[PDB]
Parts: structure tokens; C-alpha cells; sequence
């Protein structure tokens, strides 16, 4: 799901993969390894348990 | 189990209030009527 402002602000916007303990599998997204892609973010901006 | 569900895309979501903040809001709930019978749901 995307955590989004709604265009009209800004399209900045924040994905939550629902139902994983996501600090193992896809904080460590390797290339393209995320569904929506942008691998730029394997790390992003900050990754919230 | 509840576990089993996750194999096939039965996601359960959880409840965006939790169990805490409910006691919270309960807790609330009581002290106010407790300390300020029913005036504190009409206003101040
Ligand atoms: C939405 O976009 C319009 C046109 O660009 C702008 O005037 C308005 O302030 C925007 N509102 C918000 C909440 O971003
Ligand atoms: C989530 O993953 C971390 C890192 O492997 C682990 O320490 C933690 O126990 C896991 N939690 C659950 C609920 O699986």
C-alpha cells in the first residue's frame, strides 16, 4: 500500500509492505528486487519496523 | 492458525487502534464521568 499526500501536495509519497517482518527480505531488496521498483530506495530515506 | 491464513493471501490486517490505546480511551472515558459526572459529554 502507498502512503501518499495526495498528488495535489507533493508526489513525494511512502509504501508499507503489509504483513512482513520486513527487516530481513525487503530491507534488503537487491536490484529490482522490490515489487513496485525504484531499487534507489533498498535503503530509502529511512526503514520503519 | 492465524499463520495459515498468510500462505495465501488471507493477510489479516490489524486493528489501527490497539488494544492499548482503547484501555486508554476507556481509561478516559471513566475518569471523566467519575470526576465530572455527564457535563464533560455536553462541553467542558
Ligand atoms: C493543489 O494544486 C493547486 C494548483 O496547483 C494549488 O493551487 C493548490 O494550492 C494545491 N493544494 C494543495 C493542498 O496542495
Ligand atoms: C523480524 O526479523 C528480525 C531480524 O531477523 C528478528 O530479530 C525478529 O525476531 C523478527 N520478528 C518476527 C516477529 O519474526
Amino acid at each position: 500500500s502507498v502512503i501518499t499526500p495526495g498528488t495535489n501536495t507533493s508526489n513525494q509519497v511512502a509504501v508499507l509492505y503489509q504483513g512482513v517482518n520486513c527487516t530481513e527480505v525487503p530491507v534488503a531488496i537487491h536490484a529490482d528486487q522490490l515489487t513496485p521498483t525504484w531499487r534507489v530506495y533498498s535503503t530509502g530515506s529511512n526503514v520503519f519496523q | 492458525l492465524i499463520c495459515a491464513q498468510k500462505f495465501n493471501g488471507l493477510t489479516v490486517l490489524p486493528p489501527l487502534l490497539t488494544d492499548e490505546m482503547i484501555a486508554q480511551y476507556t481509561s478516559a472515558l471513566l475518569a471523566g464521568t467519575i470526576t465530572s459526572g455527564w457535563t464533560f459529554g455536553a462541553g467542558p
